[PDB]
RNA sequence: CCUCCGCAUAAGCCUGCGUCAGAUUAAAACACUGAACUGACAAUUAACAGCCCAAUAUCUACAAUCAACCAACAAGUCAUUAUUACCCUCACUGUCAACCCAACACAGGCAUGCUCAUAAGGAAAGGUUAAAAAAAGUAAAAGGAACUCGGCAAAUCUUACCCCGCCUGUUUACCAAAAACAUCACCUCUAGCAUCACCAGUAUUAGAGGCACCGCCUGCCCAGUGACACAUGUUUAACGGCCGCGGUACCCUAACCGUGCAAAGGUAGCAUAAUCACUUGUUCCUUAAAUAGGGACCUGUAUGAAUGGCUCCACGAGGGUUCAGCUGUCUCUUACUUUUAACCAGUGAAAUUGACCUGCCCGUGAAGAGGCGGGCAUAACACAGCAAGACGAGAAGACCCUAUGGAGCUUUAAUUUAUUAAUGCAAACAGUAUACCAAACCUGCAUUAAAAAUUUCGGUUGGGGCGACCUCGGAGCAGAACCCAACCUCCGAGCAGUACAUGCUAAGACUUCACCAGUCAAAGCGAACCUCAAUUGAUCCA
RNA sequence: GCUAAACCUAGCCCCAAACCCACUCCACCUUACUACCAGACAACCUUAGCCAAACCAUUUACCCAAAUAAAGUAUAGGCGAUAGAAAUUGAAACCUGGCGCAAUAGAUAUAGUACCGCAAGGGAAAGAUGAAAAAUUAUAACCAAGCAUAAUAUAGCAAGGACUAACCCCUAUACCUUCUGCAUAAUGAAUUAACUAGAAAUAACUUUGCAAGGAGAGCCAAAGCUAAGACCCCCGAAACCAGACGAGCUACCUAAGAACAGCUAAAAGAGCACACCCGUCUAUGUAGCAAAAUAGUGGGAAGAUUUAUAGGUAGAGGCGACAAACCUA
């Protein structure tokens, strides 16, 4: 994954991961689930519901998405109108 | 690769020169032809295929002597050697020249038709139609390039306007100038056809190297192909 | 000398494309030259020439890094001397032409020692230093009796 | 094929 | 006693057996002192051979072969003149050797002249003995190929037949010399022409190929592909191909018929062949005995005509059979000589080697034990033999498999035309009475073609290949929570039918052993008052 | 007690600073190292490929402005392996060193020499007294394997338990790797000396500092931030590409040469047969005389013959009477 760049020696990001999942400052990574616009016409409205939705991302893939990606991505973000602005932070998480 | 073609003399002459071989090479050394190479060694006996050139502060037609008939190495049919006014030259023997006849090299073209001997160059307006005829130029004063192999003759068919019809031993024609000379008659040394070879060593006498012992095998071209003769052949230009 | 793609689609072959410009042999006048020259010439340069009105002003206003060419530096150099000098151009009996011909192209003509170096390459240039300053060694015997005269009018005036 | 391997020699020196 | 040597020149090499000293040492395969050397000193003397020439034009048809008769083809190795310029002379270099290329003082390689056994030049035995095995010879009773795959080898001189290739010739330097390749002869295709090949040539020529002298022949076919014609064709001595069923008299086909298809349905000839198998086909000769050889038969169901067919002369270190001969090939081996050998003297390797104080039998065990179990055996130590074992030494098996490891080759594998050649359009030019013609070379684009280029050639598999399979569901195996393999046994699926709230949201759960996917569902907002087992496909991209 | 052993210093490495060199006479682009003669030709051009993408087919950092930061961000991309800026920021003139090597190390270096190769090209090894050698004296010994002094004793992985005694008694299937499993008759290893193989991030953990702030600008922060510690091997293909060097071997060719006794001569790519060329069969040899030889036996030997000299064609090629032949074993 380019761990050291030739360039600057530094370590670089997978842009797919970028791309495709977006990271919550708590460490949780927020996908899209694969098929929720393939072969509508096939589906039930359930199966298109459960489809529809914003999911999280196991423990082994979290750790992989964060080796995979640079700190940057990590920090943490103030933006003005942020739909997943409260999301950023974890709530009544014992251990 | 240092390679310069014996060719290389600028005044005509008759005695003999040496020519090299070439084994079938261009100048830079990569064989450009197969099958050539390594025959009896050779000397050039320069033809003058200008039949009809008159000499130095001389202009009309002239005579000419034969004084031999030669066996040339450099081509299929022989060569005579003719001696004129105070020069000699080696021209193509056609049949029936031997030692001690005439020869007419003539410019000035006719009303009428004249009658020539088989051996005479004339204009090919100036001779009759149906003849047969041999070393013919294409533009007036060119050279013989054409018939001049051992035994073949080309005829003339017609006359036109200014120009004349001839008839190639391949059977193709041509129209070339009126002013355009040729020689009268077949070239000698008939039954060419008839010398059998007997042996390979006479082919590498001969000065050609045996076939590859790859086997090829035949594609389309094999078959026997059956074609229309090829339009005439114009050398006359027209604006 | 580039490369280009099959069918201009990037995931087809690459391969390696030489483009190169249509010349023509073409024939042109020099009103400062007043000589006729032939010339290897291409389109752009047609309608740059008929931009500028005249193979003289092309090659006067055309800069070294646009006109691409020893001959056209060449040239320049030659109408850059012509104009410098102000030298009989044209012939004897025609000093008005000559004139009218000169003051046709005022906005040039550097000075003259400096119109010399105009589109000189550094081996020429080299090479004209060099001749420059030949200057074969001159003889000690007339320097020592400089200096010995030199002495002896010292000498003698105190 | 025809698989031979050719012997070296030794430096002259030693 | 040997001499198949030698002496010169060329080429190569470069002081490399001339003298003196050291020889205490050092290379001498040992030594004396000199070919496997150290230092110093000394020599190869030009007439031999190298090292050449003033221009500008011009001349140079008649081979050599005792060159004379004769006779040819493959047609050849040697010559001047005219005018101007020109009066100095013998420099320079090679010259040795026992010698070069092969790592060597190497049984190898090495041009020419001269005598072809010498007038040159050389020494097979360090000494001894007289074992085996081994090498090279000589002689051998009686027999005479009984040997053997085979008359290999040896000894004697040798008859006849067959297959293949006409012949002489060429080839895998280093395992194949042939039947293979070439080859005279025959045939097909392409080309109307000048300066760098072809060619200083011109259709009786040149080039690209096939086949293979000659003799008799080479049958039918253009449906398909290719090539050439753009008139829907021509072309097989181009790539190639030359039928099927049923009825057919006691045996067999069968002439004949009905039919279908095709371009034609294999003609002549030859024939169990160098020709799939059956096959040691059948039959006669040959032998006492014949899977061998020769001569005849054609279901040769896969012979066959320039993929050339069939005879034949001569030829062949080709492959077979044979008469006669004579031979230690053999019954059946023996004797001697030389080398080797063994001992003495001198000099002195290499592969190999975990360590070894290194026995036999039976059993065991990673399945074939010197080393383990049970027995037996057993003082130590040289020398000569032998080859049963040490799964003996050598070469990280070449056979087989595997590797998202290579490479050569062929295509009708995928991708492309950068390149060459054609076309068409554009650019560049010029007259022309509202129309037309657009020379050539460049350049850009497009198409076609030749030549190519790059890359790859899935997996499972009671080895691989071939066959079969690869996804999803139901049943058994797997009997009572779940799960559970098999190139195990059996069924199926890749849809269909009906509403169009098959709307929207949202607790809590299940889950095909991961993930991805997949499944159920309360409450709520709205609105009336879902069947089925599988029925399926991610991302990117469009 | 022989062979041996041991030794410091030639030099070298990495930095810093500074921009650095070259005609005594003679010769040297022709066959370089050549005193002295008439066609004057001439260079300027996009690397490719290995490799990565676990195949491969678009694609795959490597280019010559001090740092740092923006930032591995915007962007690019079989949108995938990976590739990747800029605006902007700001970058204190002088000081001759070493937690480098010390003869298998450090330069290949005592030297690009010897040696090997036609050539391009490859490329070594090694020395040690002392103030004085115009001190050759007696000391200085001690130490690897290999041997000698000094061969051997029934029986057995070589030892261990022992024992008064070396052996005899009893017990005991070398090591490494590879495997389900090896005493295995599976690998590797004669032996000694020297050399010879784990390199780093994200995020965590521990230990300090400061603390809603930490940090010596940039960055992070709902106890964090800063600093440190700790952490990812060695040898090996067959390949591919670029540029040079090769036809003194061999294949074919060009120029100009040479050789072929004797007999039968049919006239002759005729026959026997020398020299000469080749290599049929046998035996020997097989680390050989020889990286293809020897002896005998053979094919040809006036031709499509053999052969000396010089020259030509070269690797995406040449040449080939096609053997996938040959192009320096
Ligand atoms: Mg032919
Ligand atoms: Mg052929
Ligand atoms: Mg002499
Ligand atoms: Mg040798
Ligand atoms: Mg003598
Ligand atoms: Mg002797
Ligand atoms: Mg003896
Ligand atoms: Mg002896
Ligand atoms: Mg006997
Ligand atoms: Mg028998
Ligand atoms: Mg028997
Ligand atoms: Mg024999
Ligand atoms: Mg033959
Ligand atoms: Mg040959
Ligand atoms: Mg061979
Ligand atoms: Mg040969
Ligand atoms: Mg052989
Ligand atoms: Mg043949
Ligand atoms: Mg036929
Ligand atoms: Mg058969
Ligand atoms: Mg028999
Ligand atoms: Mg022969
Ligand atoms: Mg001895
Ligand atoms: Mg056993
Ligand atoms: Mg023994
Ligand atoms: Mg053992
Ligand atoms: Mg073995
Ligand atoms: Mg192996
Ligand atoms: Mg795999
Ligand atoms: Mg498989
Ligand atoms: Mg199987
Ligand atoms: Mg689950
Ligand atoms: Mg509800
Ligand atoms: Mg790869
Ligand atoms: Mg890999
Ligand atoms: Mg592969
Ligand atoms: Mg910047
Ligand atoms: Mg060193
Ligand atoms: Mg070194
Ligand atoms: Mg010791
Ligand atoms: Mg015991
Ligand atoms: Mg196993
Ligand atoms: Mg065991
Ligand atoms: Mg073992
Ligand atoms: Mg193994
Ligand atoms: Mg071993
Ligand atoms: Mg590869
Ligand atoms: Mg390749
Ligand atoms: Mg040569
Ligand atoms: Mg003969
Ligand atoms: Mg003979
Ligand atoms: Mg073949
Ligand atoms: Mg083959």
């Amino acid at each position: 994954l380019t761990y050291f760049s030739a360039r600057k020696g530094k370590r670089k990001t997978v842009k797919a991961v970028i791309d495709r999942f977006l990271r919550l400052h708590c460490g949780l990574w927020v996908r899209r689930k694969a098929g929720y616009k393939k072969k509508l016409w096939k589906k039930t409205p359930a199966r298109k519901k459960r489809l529809r939705e914003f999911v999280f991302c196991n423990k082994t893939q979290s750790k992989l998405l964060d080796k995979m990606t640079t700190s940057f991505w990590k920090r943490r973000n103030w933006y003005v109108d942020d739909p997943y602005q409260k999301y950023h932070d974890r709530t009544n998480l014992k251990v | 690769a240092n390679f310069v073609s014996w060719k290389s003399r600028t005044k005509y002459t008759i005695t003999p020169v040496k020519m090299r071989k070439s084994g079938g090479r261009d100048h830079t050394g990569r064989i450009r032809v197969h099958g050539i190479g390594g025959g009896h060694k050779q000397r050039y006996r320069m033809i003058d295929f200008l039949r009809f050139r008159p000499e130095e502060t001389k202009s009309g037609p002239f005579e000419e002597k034969v004084i031999q008939v030669r066996y040339d190495p450099c081509r299929s049919a022989d060569i005579a050697l003719v001696a004129g006014g105070s020069r000699k030259r080696w021209i193509i023997a056609t049949e029936n020249m031997q030692a001690g006849d005439t020869i007419l090299n003539s410019n000035h073209i006719g009303r009428m038709a004249v009658a020539a001997r088989e051996g005479d160059a004339h204009p090919l307006g100036a001779l009759p139609v149906g003849t047969l005829i041999n070393n013919v130029e294409s533009e007036p004063g060119r050279g013989a390039q054409y018939i001049r192999a051992a035994g073949t003759c080309g005829v003339l068919l017609r006359k036109v306007n200014g120009t004349a019809i001839i008839q190639l031993p391949s059977k193709r024609q041509m129209q070339v100038l009126e002013t355009c000379v040729a020689t009268v008659g077949r070239v000698s040394n008939v039954d060419h056809n008839k010398r059998v070879i007997g042996k390979a060593g006479r082919n590498r006498w001969l000065g050609k190297r045996p076939n590859s012992g790859r086997w090829h095998r035949k594609g389309g071209w094999a078959g026997r192909k059956i074609r229309p003769l090829p339009p005439m052949k114009s050398y006359v230009k027209l604006p | 000398l580039g490369q280009i793609y099959a069918n201009n689609d990037k995931l087809s072959k690459r391969l390696k494309k030489v483009w190169k410009p249509q010349l023509f042999e073409r024939e042109f006048y020099s009103e400062i030259l007043d000589k006729k020259f032939t010339v290897t010439v291409t389109m752009r340069t047609l309608d740059l020439i008929d931009e500028a009105y005249g193979l003289d002003f092309y090659i006067l206003k055309t800069p070294k890094e646009d006109l691409c060419s020893k001959f056209g530096m060449d040239l320049k150099r030659g109408m850059l001397l012509r104009l410098a000098r102000q030298d009989p151009q044209l012939h004897p009996e025609d000093p008005e032409r000559r004139a009218a011909i000169y003051d046709k192209y005022k906005e040039f003509a550097i000075p003259e020692e400096e119109a010399e170096w105009v589109g000189l390459t550094l081996e020429e240039a080299i090479e004209k230093q060099r001749l420059l300053e030949e200057k074969d060694p001159v003889p000690l015997f007339k320097i020592y009796v400089a200096e010995l005269i030199q002495q002896l009018q010292q000498q003698a005036l105190s | 094929k025809k698989r031979f391997t050719p012997p070296i020699y030794q430096p002259k020196f030693k």
